């Protein structure tokens, strides 16, 4: 009757701690089989009814809003990593759950989680002392241009691939469009368009910004495409000739007065016309459509205008052309009018393609993409941002490691034959700890459709001979030297992820009870 | 399908054979060592029999299960071929079983398990015959194994004289040492130091320097007589002056054909080995009795056995170290069969250390760490051929505290369990008619 | 229709029988407390995923924080947890120490009560054996602090204190609480928690945090003016924009003339409005909402230093410092509704401006640690760890003894209770020896935390303290059982509270056990 609970849930003990660990690995199945570039994708649909389909980790984690507590710090622990690195959630999530799956037996064993913990404290400084000891620094390897080396990096992310013959014109591009960039390198700030049809080699280079253009009204065989120093203007405004938004409905009882209220409404497009002019813009770039009228009118004043431009395309010009959004058209004035000193409208492809160059904020540009079909220039839009990032990190750190899971097998080569030299508990902790880091590139395997056995045997052999960065490689079925290979990762990246997953992974661990006030 | 019985496959068959294997184990887990738990029997009837012997349980046990009875089977085996280690055998094999059938459900087929076993069953008899321990402390030796305690070296000292005079061929050149042949006793002199070594047969009999011995067995100086002597016989002897004996029993006259005092209410009849312990009351004497019996067979199996090898787990955790290296060297899916293999050894320090009520995962740790020392470099400040103190609770090197075993204990009991686990893994369907 | 139920006549309320004993079902309810935060003490404490009433997740390891969270129902647990609040009183640590021992009692009480012996002589010896504790208790008084207001000294201290509540930012947190204490001993007699008003940041760490003077907040100033001394403050919780009067006011706006001239009316009203503050010489106004943009250059016309502070909390710091009150209306000119503050200006401080109120003229004593931090859940821990700390030190104002830690006094504490339970004949030398069994149940705890066989490190302490080595503690080490002493370590705890923890822990577990039956009554 006088109940302590009263309805309140609440469990303590090694079953909590079970409980959370079963829990962290459904996080981690879930994006399990997305680890590598050539990983399984998710269909994930919300209450619209749209499906999103992508092997990004990140934006897997995000749409799934899991109501568990313990899958919430991981989620959690996936933005941490973003801020930090921006990328590396995968191996963040599915790291972590691997070492509570190892220490679940022995939690059930008797062992206390405390004891777990300083396991993980050690194992991970141990690993990133050897990080910093393996690591290599490349800036002018053999006196070879990093343009160079950094091709290399791009062909072999983009090697077995849609693109994989013209790979190297692509490789030439990416790191052209990095190159491109100020010091204070994005990768948001570079864009990349589709333009179906054509071949692959046709794909072009935009310097500056750009857009699809899908304006398609009237005003032809007028309108002075080229600029030399415009000033490009950027609103929202919707210049139509019965606009949704614009309309003047005043009834009158008199036929003089229709007179002024036919032009009055005709004024109130005119006036607002005649402000673009009033400022001096001779580019108008509007994100809502615009009518034929008004086309003829900037027609007739030497100027451009097309509008039907996306929000991003707009903001990505604001950065570039160096002036602000206006959403009005009275107070336009020079301090949001940019500039630029080629503008010109350009038929790639047959349609109508406009694009700025030579911008005072030029710290942007466009990729073009030419191919038979949508899907191919979709995956090659996701597939070439992955030799961007490539290239951007390289330029950004020079110290670097093998990927494809090769140090995580010298760690695990290094903290098992450190574990022997331990005696206590910690042994079969950090061992366990170093057998946890073979499931990254047992799933670049399984998610490569390769026989992991097979390869993560063969390759812990030649980690034992002396082989210090062999890894896995997605293309061929065998091992490789992925430092020779150009497979490279900055070494902080590992540093941030093994401190991240031991972070998330001691903070479940360290959790006993899980309660919850009734309201 | 039509047919007389019942047919099934898949996992759930080799693990109903590892589930089964597992549950034998457990039934002689914790009455491992000489610390082992007794554990009871109750047949059909309703008595109940208690034991701690590994072996006598194995052979009364009794388990309705294909799987369970090849391990009945192996133990029998071990036993007839040696006599000793069928406890380990049965354990070790489980835990390759259960090992096993985890890597089964990692798509690892089992005749890679098999070839890997095979492997390292192999080369962990070629890294036990490279550091072994020939005939060779004597003091120390049954000193550790041995209330007689409170006087080490003044007991101990006359296990080593019993033991070395009982030193004879018998057989080509061979020489083993019997067990029946000390002749120890007991009485309650003056005090528990008044115990003393004698190099000589003590014939617990009753009526000479005269070196004929007379050995007859058939019923009418030194004449012994089986048969008895009767009454009138008696006073012949006394003419020529014989120190005749009637009713001699038979294994003791096997003793003084072979071999050829003023004691407390039962003189021998001494030739000029055997020990009469003289202490202070019957409680303290007679567990001094066995204590000897008991230490000086230890030193008769090391000295027998001329081959030995650390016990208390020494062999396990070193084979778990040099097996988890060797298995780098291979590859082609060999690896995770011999790298399992390791960690199977490690069950019997770990099942020792529990039931000596220590941290066994702290002692079996301790105990790789020196073995991984040894392997490092050969260095003298790294330890090497260190067991288990089941007494204390702690590491200690065996070599000196005087525990080892034959050496074809541990190299056969590796080869029955992985024949065993071996024959069990094979097993993929099963039929009923 | 017969059988009755048995004692079941009050409203229905379950009355367990002889044979249900009722007594044992209070102390199940306060034995089940204790287990919640039995793994929560000390420095190897385990977390709980607490789940705040809003849904929100939380993750600590503060035993006050639970209970407000864990909405505790039976009664016979709410008085342990009476005592607890009542343990915040007089001392700012020992909540741990309330639960666990008083279960302990309770635990080892049912043991008793299934011998025989009485309810109330159960009582009678826990009362007795409370008073032998506190005669103890002075005498295990091995150390004193040095009364030097030293950084050095104060920061040595409060390591014990900071430990158990946030570990491994033990160094950097007992500096950081030591620097902002000892500012105020000065003032004699006149010490209050209070004063030091924590104020968190998101940010890179704790190591970013540091120490400031007067009232810092981390919003910035709104107004162009980087100091003034004007004593005339005025907080306005309603945000500056077009002012309404409370009357109709109905504006009416039907064509574009009008909307500009209204449009321009809300300038005159702002104008108009923020004038009225300068008339009354108030340089300095706080606000609570959002900031029209014609006002910061009202702001900037008369020179008043306008800030906006959106938090609420952060208000009433000021409503009860300086004395400003938050107004309804739009910058009321009430002079007499109005603060004093001797000195304030802005301040950048790690890459951030945050506004000061200090007292240059004045004495003054108010402080603030500026906490940095890229997770404000663990960040929110670390202003919890700052207030045990802080009140350790505002216990030490008054007599200024320590005692050993780790369940040093525990034990020897328990060891001079058994002796007078020996010689003590009749039935109280069970409550008593029991009474000291119950203080067995703190390093049992504390050894189980961490990771440690309980049984093994009680025999050392017993062994050790029975050869005089007093000071001899639990060594806090995952793989080592054994023990130090604590003094050397610098492991020290509180004179007063254990005294006051012991008090009320007895009280607590006396008053469930003076009770036998609970009843529901309607009004
Ligand atoms: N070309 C490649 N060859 C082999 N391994 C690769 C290659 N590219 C990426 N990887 C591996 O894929 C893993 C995941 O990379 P990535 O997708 O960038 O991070 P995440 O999976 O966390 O989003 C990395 O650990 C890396 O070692
Ligand atoms: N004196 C001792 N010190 C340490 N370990 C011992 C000692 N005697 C026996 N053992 C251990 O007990 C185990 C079982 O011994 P034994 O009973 O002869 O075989 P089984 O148990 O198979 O019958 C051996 O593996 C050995 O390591
Ligand atoms: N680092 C440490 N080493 C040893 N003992 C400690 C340590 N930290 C705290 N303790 C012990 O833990 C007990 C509880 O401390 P604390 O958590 O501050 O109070 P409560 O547990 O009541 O909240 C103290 O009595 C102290 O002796």
């Amino acid at each position: 009757v006088i109940l302590l609970k009263e309805g309140t849930d609440s469990s303590q003990g090694i079953p909590q701690l079970v409980s959370n660990i079963s829990a962290c690995q459904v996080i981690a199945e879930a994006v399990r089989t997305t680890l590598g570039p050539r990983g399984m994708d998710k269909l994930i649909v919300d209450g619209r009814g749209k499906a999103t389909i992508s092997n990004d980790g990140a934006t897997i984690l995000k749409l799934l809003d899991v109501v568990h507590p313990a899958a919430k710090t991981l989620v959690d622990i996936a933005k941490s990593q973003d801020a930090e690195v921006g990328d590396g959630t995968t191996s963040v999530t599915l790291l972590a759950a691997e070492f509570l799956k190892q220490v679940k037996p022995y939690v059930e064993e008797g062992l206390h989680p405390q004891i777990i913990i300083r396991a993980f404290r050690t194992a991970t400084q141990l690993a990133v002392n050897k990080i910093k000891e393996i690591a290599v620094t490349v800036k002018k390897a053999d006196k070879v241009e990093q343009r160079k080396l950094l091709e290399k990096c791009a062909m072999t992310a983009l090697s077995s691939k849609l693109i994989s013959q013209q790979k190297a014109f692509f490789a030439k591009m990416v790191v052209d469009a990095v190159m491109m960039l100020d010091d204070l390198l994005q990768l948001k700030m570079i864009g990349i368009k589709k333009v179906q049809g054509g071949a692959l080699e046709d794909s072009q280079l935009v310097a500056g910004v750009a857009f699809k253009k899908t304006f398609s009204y009237a005003g032809f065989e007028m309108q002075p495409k080229k600029y030399h120093n415009p000033k490009i203007a950027l609103l929202n405004v919707e210049l139509e000739l019965k606009a949704e938004k614009d309309n003047a409905e005043i009834r009158v009882h008199t036929v003089e007065d229709y007179q002024a209220i036919v032009d009055a409404e005709w004024n109130i497009l005119y006036d607002k016309l005649e402000k673009i002019h009033h400022s001096g813009a001779k580019v108008v770039s509007s994100k809502l459509p615009i009518g034929d009228v008004a086309t003829q009118y900037f027609a007739d004043r030497d100027m451009f205008c097309a509008g039907r431009v996306p929000e991003e395309d707009l903001k990505r010009t604001m950065m570039a052309c160096g002036g602000s959004i206006q959403t009005s058209v009275n107070a336009l004035s020079a301090d949001v009018l940019g500039r630029c000193q080629v503008f010109e409208e350009t038929q790639i492809g047959g349609e109508r393609y406009n694009f700025f160059t030579g911008c005072p904020k030029a710290k942007t540009c466009t990729f073009i993409l030419r191919g038979g079909a949508e899907q191919f220039m979709e995956e090659t839009e996701r597939s070439l941002h992955d030799a961007i990032m490539i290239v951007r990190r390289a330029i950004k750190n020079d110290s670097v490691v093998a990927g494809g899971g090769a140090i995580e097998m010298e760690l695990s080569k290094y903290l098992r034959d450190y574990s022997r030299t331990i005696p206590g508990k910690q042994q079969l902790l950090i061992g366990a700890y170093a057998k946890a880091l073979e499931i990254i590139p047992r799933q670049l395997c399984d998610n490569a459709g390769f026989d992991a056995t097979n390869i993560l045997n063969k390759l812990r052999a030649r980690h034992a001979q002396g082989g210090t960065w062999y890894g896995v490689d997605i293309n061929n079925e065998d091992i490789a030297d992925n430092f020779e290979a150009f497979v490279w990762e900055p070494a902080m990246v590992r540093i941030n992820a093994l401190t991240a997953a031991s972070e998330a992974a001691c903070l479940i661990v360290s959790v006993d009870e899980t309660i919850k006030n009734p309201r | 399908l039509s047919v007389f019985g019942d047919r099934s496959t898949g996992e759930t068959i080799r693990s109903q054979n590892v589930m089964a294997a597992a549950s034998i184990a457990n039934i002689v887990k914790s009455s491992l060592g000489p610390v082992g738990l007794d554990k009871m029997l109750v047949d059909d009837i309703g008595d109940v029999t208690i034991t701690n012997d590994g072996a006598t349980i194995l052979k009364l046990l009794e388990v309705e299960h294909p799987a369970a009875k090849v391990l009945c089977e192996l133990a029998d085996l071990q036993d007839k071929e040696v006599g000793d280690g069928t406890t380990s055998v049965v354990i070790i094999a489980a835990e390759l079983l259960k090992n096993a059938d985890e890597l089964v459900k990692q798509k690892i087929h089992p005749t890679s398990v098999i070839s890997g076993y095979r492997l390292a069953c192999k080369e962990a008899v070629r890294y036990i015959n490279e550091n072994l321990i020939v005939n060779t402390c004597l003091i120390n030796a049954a000193k550790t194994s041995m209330i007689i305690g409170i006087n080490g070296d003044f007991f101990a000292n006359m296990v080593v004289d019993a033991v070395l005079a009982i030193k004879y061929t018998d057989i080509r050149g061979q020489p083993r040492y019997p067990v029946n042949s000390v002749n120890i006793l007991k009485a309650h002199g003056r005090s528990q130091m008044e115990s003393m070594l004698i190099s000589g047969y003590a014939l617990n009999c009753v009526v000479i320097v005269n070196a004929k011995i007379a050995c007859l067995d058939f019923s009418l100086n030194v004449i012994l007589t089986t048969g008895g002597i009767d009454d009138m016989c008696l006073k012949y002897f006394v003419e020529a002056g014989a120190m005749a004996v009637r009713r001699v029993l038979k294994r003791d006259l096997k003793r003084i054909a072979k071999a050829s005092e003023r004691i407390c209410d039962d003189e021998l009849i001494l030739i000029k080995a055997s020990i009469i312990l003289r202490g202070a009351n019957d409680f303290m004497c007679d567990e001094m009795e066995r204590s000897l019996h008991d230490a000086l067979c230890v030193v008769k199996r090391v000295l027998e056995s001329k081959s030995v090898v650390p016990g208390g787990g020494a062999v396990e955790a070193a084979l778990s170290i040099y097996l988890e290296n060797y298995a780098t060297s291979m590859g082609s899916r060999e690896q995770l069969a011999i790298a399992e293999f390791a960690r199977s050894l490690l069950v019997i320090p770990n099942t020792l250390a529990v039931n000596a009520a220590q941290d066994s995962t702290d002692l079996v740790a301790k105990l790789r760490a020196f073995h991984n020392e040894a392997q490092v470099n050969p260095e003298r400040k790294n330890l090497k051929w260190i067991g288990l103190d089941l007494s204390n609770g702690k590491p200690r090197d065996n070599k000196q505290a005087g525990v080892f075993e034959p050496t074809i204990v541990k190299v056969k009991s590796l080869k029955f369990a992985t024949e065993a686990a071996i024959t069990i893994l094979r097993i993929d369907d099963l039929i009923k008619l | 229709k017969a059988p009755g139920f048995a004692q079941m006549l009050k409203e229905g309320a379950k009355h367990f029988s002889g044979l249900e004993e009722a007594v044992y079902r209070n102390i199940q309810a306060c034995k089940e407390l204790a287990q919640t935060t039995r793994t929560a003490y000390g420095p190897n404490g385990m977390n709980k995923m607490v789940i705040n009433h809003l849904e929100k997740l939380f993750v600590t390891n503060d035993a006050a924080t639970i209970l407000r969270e864990l909405e505790v129902q039976h009664p016979a647990a709410k008085m342990i947890v009476m005592a607890s609040h009542m343990q915040e009183q007089e001392v700012g640590d020992g909540t741990n120490f309330v639960l666990v021992f008083a279960g302990a009692l309770l635990e080892l009480a049912e043991e008793l009560l299934r011998i025989g012996l009485s309810v109330s002589e159960v009582i009678e010896g826990y009362e007795i054996a409370c008073r032998k504790a506190h005669e103890i208790l002075p005498n295990l008084v091995c150390c004193s602090a040095k009364n030097l207001r030293d950084i050095d000294e104060v920061s040595s201290l409060l390591r014990t204190s900071i430990m158990s509540k946030q570990y491994g930012n033990e160094v950097f947190l007992a500096k950081l609480i030591a620097q902002a204490c000892v500012s105020i001993f000065p003032d004699s007699g006149h010490f209050n928690v209070d004063n030091i008003r924590v104020c968190k940041i998101l940010g890179s760490g704790i190591s970013s945090s540091s120490v400031l003077h007067g009232m810092v907040f981390k919003k910035e100033t709104e107004g162009d003016v980087t100091s003034v001394k004007d004593a005339k403050i005025a907080v306005y919780s309603c945000p500056f924009d077009g002012m309404i009067t409370e009357t109709k006011g109905t504006v009416l706006i039907k064509t574009a003339e009008e909307l500009m001239n209204f449009s321009k009316g809300e300038e005159n009203l702002m104008d108009a409005q923020v004038k009225a503050i300068a008339d009354t010489g108030a340089n300095v106004v706080v606000t609570g909402g959002k900031v029209a943009d014609m006002a910061l250059h009202y702001a900037n016309k008369y020179n008043i230093m306008l800030v906006r502070l959106n938090s609420k909390w952060d208000l009433r710091r000021l409503c009860k410092t300086v004395g400003a009150t938050a107004l309804p209306r739009l910058t009321p000119p009430v002079l007499e509704e109005m603060g004093h503050c001797d000195s304030v200006y802005l301040s950048e401080v790690g890459d951030t401006q945050v506004v000061v109120f200090k007292h240059e003229k004045e004495d003054g004593a108010i402080s603030t640690i500026v906490l940095r931090g890229s997770t404000d859940n663990l960040m929110d821990d670390i202003e919890r760890a700052v207030d045990d700390g802080v009140n350790t030190f505002k216990v030490l104002t008054r007599d200024k003894r320590l005692v050993p830690g780790g369940g040093a006094t525990e034990i020897e504490l328990a060891k001079q209770i058994t002796s007078y339970g020996e010689t003590c004949p009749g039935l109280e030398q069970y409550a008593i020896k029991k009474f000291a069994e119950a203080f067995e149940a703190i390093p049992r705890a504390l050894a189980e935390n961490s990771g440690v066989k309980a049984n093994e490190v009680i025999s050392k302490l017993y062994a050790v303290h029975q050869e005089g080595n007093k000071n001899v503690g639990l060594d806090i080490e995952a793989e080592v059982p054994a023990v130090k002493d604590m003094l050397e370590a610098g492991i020290l705890d509180t004179y007063l509270g254990k005294y006051w923890a012991i008090k009320l822990a007895t009280n607590a577990a006396v008053t469930v056990l003076r009770v036998d039956q609970i009843i529901m009554a309607k009004p």
